[PDB]
């Protein structure tokens, strides 16, 4: 439910996002954060210290996936559930990731994006990142 | 529960927040009330516009508080028993809530003092947050 | 943070399982696999069928540190560290089912014991679980 | 998504619950085990004990009419989401509840049909109750 103004505040700040270093650094940080969310990632090598974590080729990889798909809902945004129904059904059939981890990876994103933009990332700007991230967490719950 | 390490790093990223800490306390409850609009039913009698003076102390209370914490993070049960007095047993504040004030804060901290915010700090101040959090909605009195 | 009748009621009701909780322990994980099939995806290589004779055995064993817990409930990071390098650092359980396992004792012992089983003890045992779960997903070591 | 064999567990177990003391002590055992949701019932009066709670005349009076709404659901098993149209609304726009009170409220009221039902509150059984809450709760979730 986003107004017009905040649909171009999030715009603005997605335009000026680095798509290669970003998603690896949301999916990083969750499984530092969260440190159970590993267990879904045991194809994925050496998790074991934060620097493992976060220098990992293949954490670096699929958060590129990720944010790819948060991309793909921006353009979206207005029908967010179909955008994300295929994926829906990874998670949950294939998967079983209970959907509290997905409204914390959005939190997660949202602290990410904080850490790059500083003061850009404003009161007004973040307060319409939580809806587009409660959105994409709300279609992925299956 | 917080590991030795978890400790250190809360007291060496909390002590660089400083005397800026009423400030980032203030932008925290901001964050919070424009995010999270509910928030606002626990504050009727405040003026929680832009700038308000009233959400400027109460931010400058909160992070003092937090302050106390750290200081406590042994001890918190002890060190913050009148607070858990007045949201678990006065204002019946929802579980809920502190978990949006808590991601508030860590956004304002990721904002401000971005060399800091490392993820080793960011899993540490989120288990002290969880912590300082299950003391004031718990009535242990 | 348990209150000091919290721990009065934890030790009273518990100590009425007695004997019985081995057998309480796996009637609880009996209806956790039963009402919430994804968490046999923890015990790959269990059979989980009714009756079942690892989940009698598994089922002693986690009324037996349930019994351990509250022996040492004013310092249980410490008596539970064990067990908290188990599920936190080697297996990486999902907090959520840590919800699930307690509704489904909380049952077996309102099925069982209902007598003991008064609105205020439940919110003892309520409390006692949660913080028990706390533990165990912590990585504190 | 219950099994015809679930749906008679259920209906068979409902048929002997007493509709005037279960929704009451269930909305009590809520209110005396997660103590922030009397913030919503400061016009029921004294909630200061859990025998204040437990004997209060506006908590009886208010459970049953809880547990009305959940004998509704059992005969619309179906079609929930419909049958708690007008309910979700009330709970979100008139008195902002967050959505996990309404699973805490559904795992308290299968734990007062274990404590009066015993040994027929089989594990068949709860298994089927657990699937009737969570579609209650989903469906008052807006
Ligand atoms: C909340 C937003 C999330 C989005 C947008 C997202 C998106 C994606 C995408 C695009 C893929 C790849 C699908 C494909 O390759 O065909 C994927 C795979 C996966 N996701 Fe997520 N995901 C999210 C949250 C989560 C969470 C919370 C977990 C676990 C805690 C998780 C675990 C996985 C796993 C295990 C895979 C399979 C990857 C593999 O096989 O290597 N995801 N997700
Ligand atoms: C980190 C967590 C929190 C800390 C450390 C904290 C700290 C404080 C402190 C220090 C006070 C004032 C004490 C005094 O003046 O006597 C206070 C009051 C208050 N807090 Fe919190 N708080 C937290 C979370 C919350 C949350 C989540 C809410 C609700 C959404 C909330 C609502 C209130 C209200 C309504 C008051 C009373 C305000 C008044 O009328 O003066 N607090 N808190
Ligand atoms: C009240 C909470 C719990 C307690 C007290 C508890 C206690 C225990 C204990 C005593 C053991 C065995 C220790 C040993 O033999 O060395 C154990 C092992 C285990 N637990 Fe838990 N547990 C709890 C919750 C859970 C939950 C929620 C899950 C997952 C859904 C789980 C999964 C396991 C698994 C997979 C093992 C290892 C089984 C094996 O392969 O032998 N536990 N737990
Ligand atoms: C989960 C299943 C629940 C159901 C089936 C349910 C059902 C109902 C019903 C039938 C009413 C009366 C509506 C009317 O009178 O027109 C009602 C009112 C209400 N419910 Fe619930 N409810 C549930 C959960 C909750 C929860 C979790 C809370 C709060 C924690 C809550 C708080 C209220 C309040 C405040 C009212 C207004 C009562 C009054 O004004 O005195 N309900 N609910």
């Amino acid at each position: 439910h986003l107004t017009p103004e905040e649909k171009s505040a999030v715009t603005a700040l997605w335009g000026k996002v680095n798509v290669d270093e970003v998603g690896g650094e949301a999916l990083g940080r969750l499984l530092v954060v969260y440190p159970w969310t590993q267990r879904f990632f045991e194809s994925f090598g050496d998790l074991s210290t934060p620097d493992a974590v976060m220098g990992n080729p293949k954490v670096k990889a699929h958060g590129k996936k990720v944010l790819g798909a948060f991309s793909d809902g921006l353009a979206h945004l207005d029908n967010l559930k179909g955008t994300f129904a295929t994926l829906s059904e990874l998670h949950c059939d294939k998967l079983h990731v209970d959907p509290e981890n997905f409204r914390l990876l959005g939190n997660v994103l949202v602290c990410v994006l904080a850490h790059h933009f500083g003061k850009e990332f404003t009161p007004p700007v973040q307060a319409a990142y939580q809806k587009v991230v409660a959105g994409v967490a709300n279609a992925l719950a299956h | 529960v917080l590991s030795p390490a978890d400790k250190t790093n809360v007291k060496a990223a909390w002590g660089k927040v400083g005397a800026h800490a009423g400030e980032y306390g203030a932008e925290a409850l901001e964050r919070m009330f424009l995010s999270f609009p509910t928030t606002k039913t626990y504050f009727p009698h405040f003026d929680l516009s832009h700038g308000s003076a009233q959400v400027k102390g109460h931010g400058k209370k909160v992070a003092d508080a937090l302050t106390n914490a750290v200081a406590h993070v042994d001890d918190m049960p002890n060190a913050l028993s009148a607070l858990s007095d007045l949201h678990a047993h006065k204002l019946r504040v929802d579980p809920v809530n502190f978990k949006l004030l808590s991601h508030c804060l860590l956004v304002t901290l990721a904002a401000h003092l971005p060399a800091e915010f490392t993820p080793a700090v960011h899993a540490s101040l989120d288990k002290f947050l969880a912590s300082v959090s299950t003391v004031l909605t718990s009535k242990y009195r």
